[PDB]
C-alpha cells in the first residue's frame, strides 16, 4: 500500500460471524467472546481470519452490498443508478470480494455494469451535470483525467 | 519527475515530432555558388539553391525561413479540393474502416493554414470547409468503436496521430479494469 | 417557405470568426449531453447577411418555425432515430423598451424588456404531432403542428360527405411539450408616482420551464402577440409575450 | 475505536493530493499534523505491552495453547495497519518536497536557501533536514553531463526563437549574465528565449 | 527479366541522422513502457560527445566573425532542440528509479536473473539511486522505526500483505504501431507477422499494415528486437 485509494477501502464492515470462543476483546463487555455471535470487521482483519483457523475463524456471511436487491437494480439500468450512495467505494471492494470467494456469476454483471458507465464518461467529457454527484469515487480519477485531456487539445488548436 | 501528466503526450510534444519530416520550398534566396554554410547536424545539405527551383529541406528550418519571407511552404498531395472529396465518399461507403489519414492528418493542417496562408489555391470555405468536416465524420466511428470493447484485443486499422493521444488515458484507465475483473475470477 | 432554408443552413455550416467556428461545435456538444436546442447570438446574422434578418425582423411569427426545420436537417449530417424538432433560444442587446410603453404598434416584433417576476404556474401540455382517425370512414392521417401563434390557430378539418367534425384525437401515439405560464411585473425605479405597477403574463416552451424562481430580476427577449380568448369590451384582444429566450443575471 | 486514528490520518492527508492535482500548486503545504500523531504512538506503546504480557504467561499459565496463539496473530495485525497509514501519509508529504525542490528552488539562484519555500514552519524537525541535504544531491548530477548547467527547468519545447518579453513592475536592473539588462518598469523586449527562462519563473517578467 | 542487380553493379565501380533516429525511437519507447528499458549506453557517449564540439564553434564563428545571421540563427536554433530530447529522456529515467528504487535491490541480492546494472543503468544514476535510498530511509527512521517492534524493524518484503514488492506492471495495455521488415523470418503468410499467443485464446495473428492494443507482456519480444514501435 502506498496508494491512497486501496489503504481506504479496507474500512469497510462486514457481517461476519464467530466459530470458536475467545476470552479476549479489543473492542466491551464479556471477555469471553461466545461462539455463534455475529460482529462487523473491518477488511484488513477479516480477510486473514477467513483462511487461518480445517475450520477457520471466521464464517463470512454475505452483506447487503451483494443482496439480490442490488444485484437486480443493476442489470435495469446500469446509467441512472447511484453508486455514491451504497457505501462510497465499489470497484475496489468487488475485486476483492471475488477472490476470497472466487464466484463466476458476480464478474459477469460488474463486467456489464463497468461498460455502460463508460460510455457515458466519455460522451459527457465533450467541452450543467449532476454526474459529478451519481459518480463512483473509482471513475472519479479518470473522469479528471479525461475532461483534462480534451481541454488542452481543443486549447492548443485555436491559437 | 515531470509530475504534470507522465505517461502521455502533451500535445505541444507532438508538433515537436511532425516538426521532423520534410516538405518542398520554392526558395526566395540563391546562395548556391557561382564558377558562412548551413552546417548543422542532422541535414547538413541544401547549401545549394537557386531562385523558384524546389527542394526538400526538414520542416523545422522551412517556419523559420517564412517568418521572414525567404521562403513559401508549397502544398502537400492532400490539400488539394479535388483530393479531399474521394477521402469523403470513400467514409460514407464504408462504415466501418478509417479511409486513409497520412498521419500528419491534423497537425499539418494547423501550422501551414496559420503560418502559410498565401500559397494554395483559396483556403476560404474549400479546405477548412472539408477538413472540419472530415473531423465530425470520423469521430463518429470512433464514439461506435467503443462499445465494441473486450479484455484481450482491439484493432485500430488507421488513426492519426492526435486522435490518440486524446483517446489513451480513456482506454488504457478502463481496460485495466476489464483485465483486473476477468482474471481476478481465475 | 422554399429555399430560405438553404439561405439558413448554410449560415449554421458556414459562419466564422478568426480561427474556431461555433455553430458546428455548439450543435455537436449539444447533442452528446442530449440538450437538444442552440443559442444564436443575434448580431451574427446582420453581420453574415441582412435580407435574412429583413425577413425576421418583418414576419417572425412564420419564419422562426422555418428554421427550426432548419437544424433538424443539419444534425442528421452530424450523426449519421429519433431526433426531435429543435429549439432556437436568441438573445441580444439593443434597447429595452420600458414596460410602460408598449403601443399598439409593437403587435408581432421582436421586443426585450425587463422586470421582476411575481409569480409561476403549474405545467402542462401541447401537443405537436398527433393521430387522427375518422369514426366511421377510419381513415388515418397524421397533423404536425410546429407554430405557435393559446386557444387555437390550428384545428381538426371538417372531410378527410359525413358528419360536422367526425375526427377523434388517438391518444395512443403523439407526442407533448411543456408550457409555463409566468407573470412579469415593472421594476419600481421607473416609478409610477400616481399609478399601480402593471403586469403582463408570458409562456415558455419546452427548455426555459423551471428556470428561474419568483423575486429576480431579468431580461426577456420575445415576440409581443396577442390572443382572443374570453376568459367588458367589443372586439377587445388580450396582450401576452411568447417568450424565445430568457437571459437571466447571475442568480445571486 | 481500535484502528479509528488510521481512518483520521488517511483521510486527512487525501486533501493535500487534491490541491495539488487540478490547477494550482502546493505551494504552502498546510501542516504536520502531530496531534494525531502521538495519539497513534501511544497505542503501539500499548500494544507492544500486551505482546510481552502474553510472554512470561504462556511460559507458566497458559503452556503453549492455541487459542492463547489467536492474540499473537491479532495484535500482530494492528501493528501493521496503523505502520501502513503511518507510512502512506509520510510518503505523500515527501513526493511534494521533492518537485518543490525540483521546480523552483536552484534555477539561476544557483544557491537558495531562504527566499523560496516561504512557510519553514509546516514541516517538522525531521522534514526539513532532509529537505536540505537532497538539494545538495541535485547539484552532483548536473556537475557530470554539462548538457546544460543546472538541467532543471524548462519542460516545455521550444519554438519561437525571438520573443516578446514584458517587464511587469520590478525594478532593479539586476541581471550581469550574458550583459546587463537595465530594467525599468513598464517597458518591453525583443530577446531570445535562453536568457529569459532564468527570469519568467521568478515571478518577474509576465509575457511569453 | 530483372535488371536492377545489374544496375546495383553498374554505379559502384554511423551517420549523423540515424543517431538522432534513435534517439527520437528510444525517447517514445520510454515514456508508455512500464519497466525501465536498457540504456542505450554505447551511442548515448557520442553525442554528448558531438555537443560539446559544436558548441564551441559557435562561439568561435560568432566572435571571430568580427551580413548573414540567418546562418548563425539555425544552428543556435537547433543545438536547443536536440539538447531538449536529453533533458527530457534522462529526466523521465528518473522518475522511475523513484518508484521501484526497492524493487530494483531485489536483483541485485538475487544472483541469477539479469544482472546488468551498466547497461540497466547509466554511470550516474547508480550515484542517485545508492544515495536516494540511504536518505529516505534516515527519515522514516526517526519517525516511525523509533517506536519500532522487533518484528516490523526492515521494509524488504514483507509478506503477509500484498505490499513491498513494488510490481512493475506486466499487464498494462499500451499502443503498438507494428512496423517489421519482411523478407524484402518469424512472418506466417504474405502480409502478416506471427501469433502473440497468449495464455487463453486463439492466435491474435498481427499484420505489418495496422495499429492495434495489446497487453505489455505478449509482445515483451518483439521490443527487444525492433520489429513494433510505440
Amino acid at each position: 500500500y502506498y496508494d491512497i485509494d486501496d489503504v481506504l477501502a479496507d474500512g469497510t464492515e462486514f457481517p461476519c460471524k464467530f466459530q470458536y470462543d475467545i476470552p479476549g476483546l479489543g473492542y466491551n463487555p464479556g471477555r469471553p467472546i461466545t461462539k455463534n455471535t455475529k460482529l462487523s470487521l473491518p477488511l484488513w482483519l477479516a480477510r486473514i481470519l477467513a483462511i487461518v483457523g480445517p475450520v477457520p475463524f471466521v464464517e463470512l456471511l454475505p452483506p447487503d452490498m451483494f443482496s439480490t436487491k442490488v444485484m437486480n437494480a443493476i442489470k435495469t439500468d446500469p446509467v441512472a443508478l447511484d453508486l455514491h450512495s451504497i457505501n462510497s467505494h465499489f470497484f475496489s471492494l468487488a475485486i476483492k470480494w471475488i477472490m476470497l470467494f472466487s464466484e463466476k456469476e458476480l464478474a459477469n454483471v460488474v463486467s456489464e455494469l463497468l461498460l455502460q458507465r463508460a460510455q457515458e464518461l466519455n460522451h459527457h467529457a465533450s467541452s450543467t451535470s449532476t454526474f459529478l454527484l451519481k459518480l463512483e469515487e473509482m471513475e472519479k480519477e479518470i473522469y479528471k483525467k479525461s475532461h483534462e485531456s480534451y481541454k488542452d487539445t481543443k486549447r492548443w488548436m485555436f491559437k | 519527475l515531470p509530475a504534470h501528466l507522465q505517461q502521455t503526450f502533451s500535445p505541444e510534444e507532438i508538433q515537436f515530432i511532425v516538426e521532423n519530416e520534410p516538405i518542398k520550398i520554392f526558395p526566395r534566396i540563391t546562395t548556391r555558388q557561382k564558377i558562412w554554410q548551413l552546417i548543422t547536424t542532422d541535414d547538413k545539405a541544401l547549401n545549394n539553391m537557386v531562385a523558384m527551383r524546389s527542394t526538400e529541406v526538414v520542416l523545422w528550418i522551412a517556419l523559420l525561413l517564412k517568418q521572414q519571407s525567404k521562403c513559401s511552404i508549397v502544398a502537400p498531395q492532400w490539400l488539394t479540393t479535388k483530393e479531399l472529396d474521394r477521402k469523403i465518399q470513400y467514409e460514407k461507403t464504408h462504415p466501418d474502416r478509417f479511409s486513409e489519414l497520412p498521419w500528419n492528418w491534423l497537425v499539418l493542417a494547423r501550422i501551414l493554414f496559420n503560418k502559410a496562408k498565401d500559397d494554395f489555391h483559396d483556403p476560404i470555405h474549400e479546405l477548412r470547409g472539408k477538413i472540419q468536416d472530415l473531423r465530425e465524420i470520423r469521430q463518429i466511428k470512433v464514439l461506435k468503436g467503443l462499445k465494441y470493447l473486450n479484455e484481450s484485443h482491439l484493432q485500430l486499422d488507421n488513426l492519426s496521430l492526435l486522435e490518440i493521444n486524446e483517446l489513451r488515458p480513456f482506454i488504457t484507465e478502463i481496460m485495466d479494469k476489464l483485465r483486473e475483473i476477468h482474471t481476478a475470477s481465475l | 417557405n422554399t429555399e430560405i432554408i438553404k439561405s439558413f443552413k448554410n449560415f449554421i455550416l458556414e459562419f466564422r470568426l478568426d480561427s474556431q467556428f461555433i455553430y458546428r461545435d455548439q450543435l455537436r456538444n449539444n447533442i452528446l449531453v442530449k440538450n437538444y436546442s442552440l443559442t444564436v447570438n443575434m448580431e451574427h446574422l446582420i453581420g453574415y447577411n441582412e435580407d435574412i434578418y429583413k425577413k425576421l425582423s418583418d414576419e417572425p411569427s412564420d419564419i422562426i418555425p422555418l428554421f427550426e426545420t432548419a437544424i433538424t436537417q443539419v444534425a442528421k449530417r452530424i450523426s449519421i432515430n429519433s431526433l426531435p424538432t429543435f429549439q432556437l433560444i436568441l438573445n441580444s442587446n439593443a434597447n429595452q423598451i420600458p414596460l410602460r410603453d408598449l403601443d399598439s404598434e409593437h403587435v408581432s416584433k421582436i421586443v426585450r424588456l425587463s422586470g421582476i417576476i411575481i409569480s409561476t404556474s403549474v405545467l402542462s401540455s401541447r401537443a405537436t404531432y398527433l393521430s387522427i382517425m375518422c369514426r366511421n370512414c377510419r381513415h388515418t392521417t397524421s397533423i404536425t403542428i410546429n407554430n405557435f401563434n393559446t386557444g387555437n390557430t390550428v384545428s381538426l378539418p371538417r372531410s378527410c360527405n359525413c358528419g360536422p367534425d367526425p375526427y377523434i384525437i388517438i391518444h395512443e401515439s403523439s407526442k407533448f411539450i411543456d408550457q409555463q405560464f409566468l407573470k412579469l411585473q415593472e421594476i419600481p425605479e421607473l416609478v409610477p408616482v400616481g399609478e399601480m405597477p402593471r403586469n403582463l403574463t408570458m409562456t415558455c416552451d419546452r427548455y426555459l420551464t423551471n428556470k428561474v424562481i419568483p423575486g429576480t430580476r431579468v431580461t426577456i427577449v420575445g415576440i409581443y402577440s396577442i390572443y382572443n380568448s374570453k376568459n367588458s369590451g367589443v372586439a377587445i384582444r388580450t396582450p401576452y409575450i411568447k417568450i424565445l429566450g430568457i437571459q437571466s443575471d447571475v442568480e445571486t | 475505536m481500535y484502528g479509528d486514528l488510521g481512518n483520521k490520518l488517511v483521510l486527512e492527508a487525501k486533501r493535500t493530493k487534491q490541491l495539488y492535482a487540478r490547477s494550482n500548486q502546493d505551494v504552502n503545504l498546510p501542516m504536520y499534523h502531530e496531534d494525531i500523531i502521538r495519539n497513534i504512538l501511544k497505542e503501539v506503546s500499548n500494544l507492544r505491552k500486551n505482546t510481552e504480557y502474553l510472554k512470561e504467561q504462556q511460559q507458566l499459565g497458559m503452556l503453549d495453547d492455541k487459542v492463547a496463539k489467536c492474540q499473537y496473530f491479532v495484535t500482530l495485525l494492528c501493528m501493521e495497519r496503523n505502520k501502513r497509514c503511518l507510512l502512506a501519509y509520510q510518503r505523500l508529504r515527501t513526493d511534494i518536497l521533492d518537485s518543490m525542490a525540483w521546480n523552483n528552488n536552484g534555477l539561476d539562484l544557483m544557491s537558495s536557501i531562504t527566499f523560496s519555500q516561504q512557510d519553514t514552519n509546516n514541516l517538522s524537525h525531521q522534514e526539513q533536514e532532509y529537505l536540505k541535504e537532497y538539494c545538495d544531491l541535485i547539484t552532483d548530477l548536473k556537475s557530470g553531463d554539462l548538457v546544460d548547467i543546472d538541467l532543471s527547468g524548462s519542460l516545455v519545447p521550444p519554438s519561437d526563437v525571438f520573443i516578446d518579453v514584458r517587464v511587469l513592475k520590478d525594478a532593479g536592473e539586476i541581471q550581469t549574465e550574458y550583459g546587463v539588462f537595465n530594467l525599468i518598469k513598464d517597458s518591453q523586449f525583443f530577446v531570445r528565449q535562453s536568457d529569459v527562462e532564468r527570469l519568467i519563473q521568478q515571478g518577474y517578467l509576465q509575457k511569453i | 527479366i530483372n535488371i536492377d542487380d545489374i544496375l546495383a553493379e553498374l554505379d559502384k565501380e554511423v551517420s549523423p541522422q540515424q543517431d538522432f533516429s534513435d534517439l527520437m525511437k528510444s525517447w517514445k519507447n520510454e515514456r508508455c513502457s512500464p519497466e525501465l528499458l536498457p540504456y542505450p549506453h554505447q551511442l548515448m557517449k557520442r553525442l554528448l560527445n558531438r555537443i560539446s564540439m559544436q558548441s564551441q564553434l559557435i562561439e568561435n564563428i560568432s566572435m571571430g566573425f568580427l551580413e548573414s545571421k540567418l546562418p548563425l540563427l539555425c544552428m543556435e536554433t537547433e543545438l536547443e532542440r536536440l539538447k531538449f530530447v536529453i533533458r527530457s529522456y534522462i529526466r523521465c529515467r528518473l522518475s522511475k528509479i523513484d518508484k521501484f528504487s526497492l524493487y530494483l535491490r531485489q536483483l541485485n541480492e538475487d544472483e541469477n536473473s539479469l544482472i546488468s546494472l551498466t547497461d540497466l543503468l547509466s554511470k550516474d544514476e547508480i550515484k542517485y539511486h545508492d544515495t536516494h535510498s540511504l536518505i529516505w530511509l534516515k527519515l522514516v527512521n526517526d519517525s516511525i522505526l523509533k517506536y519500532m517492534p522487533e518484528e516490523l524493524q526492515a521494509i524488504n518484503d514483507t509478506e503477509g500483505s500484498v505490499n513491498m514488492i513494488d510490481e512493475p506492471d506486466w499487464n498494462k495495455f499500451v499502443f503498438i504501431h507494428v512496423n517489421g521488415p519482411p523478407d524484402g523470418e518469424n512472418e506466417f503468410g504474405k502480409p502478416c507477422y506471427t501469433v502473440t499467443i497468449p495464455d487463453l485464446k486463439e492466435e491474435v495473428e498481427l499484420t505489418i499494415g495496422s495499429i492495434y492494443v495489446m497487453r505489455y507482456e505478449v509482445i515483451r519480444d518483439l521490443l527487444r528486437d525492433d520489429k513494433v514501435a510505440l
